[PDB]
This record gives C-alpha cells, structure tokens and sequence, in this order.
C-alpha cells in the first residue's frame, strides 16, 4: 500500500515543489499519473525516474525502497492536478491517495454576467436566473440574489469551476430559481457580488417583460 | 495509436447487474493484457481485474472477485467488464486500462475515458436544454458571455462541448448541483468576440448517455 503527501500542496510560479510517495513494504519503482478534474489519469512518471512523452523536463522522479518522490523545478499554472503514485511489484498493484497541486496567483476580481429565462424555459412554467462569475482569484466569492431589492433565500443553487490550467482562476455560475407564476409577480432580477478584487459589491441586474 | 473506446455511463439498480465494454485500438488485441481500475473520491484508485484476450485468462484482485466478470471477444478486439449484485458500493468510475513493460516492471501507459455507474433505484431523467443568450447584461470589455443551462436530469454525468468540440477557449463547465428532488442541474458559459456575434454560430453539444440524450441547442442575441 501506499502513502502520499501532502494531501495539498498549495505553490506559484515558479516555485520548486516535491511530493511524497511512502510504500509499506519495500518495491522496485514508483510511477507517478497526472489526473485533472473530469478525465482519466496520464501516465506521467514511469519506473521512478522516467518521464512520459510530452512531459516537461521540469519534472523529476526519485527515490528507492520504500520512498519515493515527485520533484518539479519550476512549477507552472498548467501542473495544477492531483498526482498518484503507483506499485506493481506485488500483486495486486495500488495506487496511492493523491497529492493535490493548487497554484497561488495575484487578486483578480470576477467578471459578472446575469441571464434571464430562456423563452422556453418559462413557457414549461419555470423561470431560472443565472449569475455568472468568471475568473477571479481567490476561490472565495459570494453572491446573493436580490429581487425587488429583497435577499433571497432558500431558492439558489451554486457551482465552482476547479482551477483554470492557464491563469490559476476559477469560475462560478448561481441558479436563481422561481415558478413561472412568482417569477412575473416581481420586476428586478439582481445578484450582488462581493469578492476580494472588489472594494465595494458589484450588481448586475435586469427587469423582467422589459426589452 | 493505441485507443480504448468505452461508454459514457450506465444507471443501474440495486440488486441488478450490468456489463460495460471496452473496444481496443490502434495495437493488436490479443498480445496485451486488458485491465480494469475502479475510482471513487472515497476509496480513490483501485485495481479489479485483468484479461487476457490472447486466450482468455483472468487475475482479480482479492475484493472484486465476485463482482466483476471479465470477457473479451478476440474477434471484435472488444473487452467486457461484468459487474453484478450492484450496491451503492459500485458507484464508480470505472476505467480500461492498457499496460506496458519497462525495467521489469508495469505501468498503466493508456486508459480509457471510464464508465460512470451510478446505483440508484431513480428513474432516469432526460434534461431540457435552455440557451443562456447573449445580452448586454452579458457584456465585458468588446467580449459576451454565452451558454446552455442542462436542466433536470438524473443520474450523473452530462458531457457538454461547444461546436462538435472546436470551441474549447474561455469555455466554463460548471459541476453539477444537486436538487431537493434528487435531480442534477448544469450550466456550460464561454465567452466570445463580441463583434464576431452575427457571423459566429454558438452551439452546445448537451450529451446523456443514460437517457440517450443528445441535443445541439444554438445559442444567440
């Protein structure tokens, strides 16, 4: 079995930055994998030292017995992954739990953008409002839904994005929902958004029936 | 180049079985092993199984030697996983594997995308496919945002891409979000030159594998 840390390794660009792979018993390699939210595990990493094609010379392997290490020189915003290490000397082969790379970058407040319902949507008798937040840093943001300059409460859902491998930020979409009927029983639709880039909340909104 | 073609997803009941398949290319079949890999945020990365397609012998791990069944046709270069009993236990990723011979040792050097299973007793949910049009309200700096909202299906997952997958720049997939009634719901923005908006076509690809959805919603001023 094995054993990785730290569970997260929080850096910028471009820092030297190693990880852990810790076996039970003693084997005669480690191979590493690269895994990004939503798709498969790459090899990264074979038989400890050996990179795989396409892999940056930046990156290195080391170790022998029963520890072993993941080493990049310089660290670059596209690394930003969760990283496995792996046995098969003995059967069956594991894999270890995973170190999580997060890439530290300056302040960048979000960009926001409201939609109403779609024509469609509200002729099914469901009127869904989303807020959109787009590449801010850091991850924390909050927003909060105003109708008729009312907080809302109870009736919107929200989703972050994981970080971007090009410019370290993240995204985020908020669902206002409403019945057809309650939606046109109000007119401004707003989401407020507070987030560290901003020295005073940001509001977009718009009125419902108006073109 | 060597490819593994595997389904998107599959919902299963609990007590069922299900079998998935796992079509080989670009390499000769029968002259390597086929193995299979569970993943779960839980208990992470797990070996299951492997095939050998050159005449049918088999290896399990201790723990999935019940569950799992492992075949391979030899002559549609197609191997197949048999899960069977499925409890919320077998909600995973599962994963295809190709392997390769180096210093003595092996290593996974090709995997399939993975097949999502979710064991639920949940009917399925084919999800209505809204536009998020662009507006003025969805204006910033000479660029627009745009997108689909994936409304009201089940089980996990929807893949979403963005002209049959040439638009892949400022393109923003969010997670799913979970419903009071059990339901998901997704959105997919991405934000476009401005100025290109009437010569430019924006359309999201909305796939759902388990309730075969497959749905091209345009998305426009």
């Amino acid at each position: 079995v094995l054993s990785q840390s730290p569970a997260i390794l929080s850096a910028s660009p471009g820092e030297k930055v190693t990880m852990t792979c810790r076996a039970s018993s003693s084997v005669s390699y480690i191979h590493w994998f690269q895994q990004k939210p939503g798709s498969s595990p790459k090899p990264w990493i074979y038989a400890t030292s050996n990179l795989a094609s396409g892999v940056p010379v930046r990156f290195s392997g080391s170790g022998s017995g029963t520890s072993y290490s993941l080493t990049i020189s310089r660290v670059e915003a596209e690394d930003a992954a969760t990283y496995y290490c792996q046995q098969w000397t003995s059967n069956p082969p594991t894999f270890g739990g995973g170190t999580k790379l997060e890439i530290k970058r300056t302040v960048a407040a979000p960009s926001v953008f409201i939609f109403p319902p779609s024509d469609e949507q509200l002729k099914s008798g469901t009127a869904s409002v989303v807020c959109l937040l787009n590449n801010f840093y850091p991850r924390e943001a909050k927003v909060q839904w105003k109708v008729d300059n009312a907080l809302q409460s109870g009736n919107s859902q929200e989703s972050v994005t994981e970080q971007d491998s090009k410019d370290s930020t993240y995204s985020l979409s908020s669902t206002l929902t409403l019945s057809k009927a309650d939606y046109e029983k109000h007119k401004v639709y707003a989401c407020e958004v507070t987030h560290q880039g901003l020295s005073s909340p940001v509001t977009k909104s718009f009125n419902r029936g108006e073109c | 180049q060597v490819q593994l073609q595997q389904p998107g997803a599959e919902l299963v009941k609990p007590g069922a079985s299900v079998k998935m398949s796992c079509k080989a290319s670009g390499y000769t079949f029968t002259s390597y092993n086929m193995h299979w890999v569970k993943q779960t945020p839980g208990r992470g990365l797990e070996w299951i199984g492997a095939i050998y397609p050159g005449n049918g012998d088999t290896s399990y791990n201790q723990k999935f030697k019940g569950k799992a069944t492992l075949t391979a046709d030899k002559s549609s270069s197609t191997a197949y996983m048999q899960l069977s009993s499925l409890t919320s236990e077998d909600s995973a990723v599962y994963y295809c594997a190709r392997s390769t011979y180096y210093g003595g040792d092996w290593y996974f050097n090709v995997w399939g995308a993975g097949t999502t299973v979710t064991v639920s007793a949940a009917s399925t949910k084919g999800p209505s496919v809204f536009p998020l049009a662009p507006s003025s309200k969805s204006t910033s700096g000479g660029t627009a945002a745009l997108g689909c909202l994936v409304k009201d299906y089940f089980p996990e997952p929807v893949t979403v891409s963005w002209n049959s997958g040439a638009l892949t720049s400022g393109v923003h997939t969010f997670p799913a979000v979970l419903q009071s009634s059990g339901l998901y719901s997704l959105s997919s923005v991405v934000t476009v030159p401005s100025s290109s908006l009437g010569t430019q076509t924006y359309i999201c690809n909305v796939n759902h594998k388990p309730s075969n959805t497959k749905v091209d919603k345009k998305v426009e001023p």
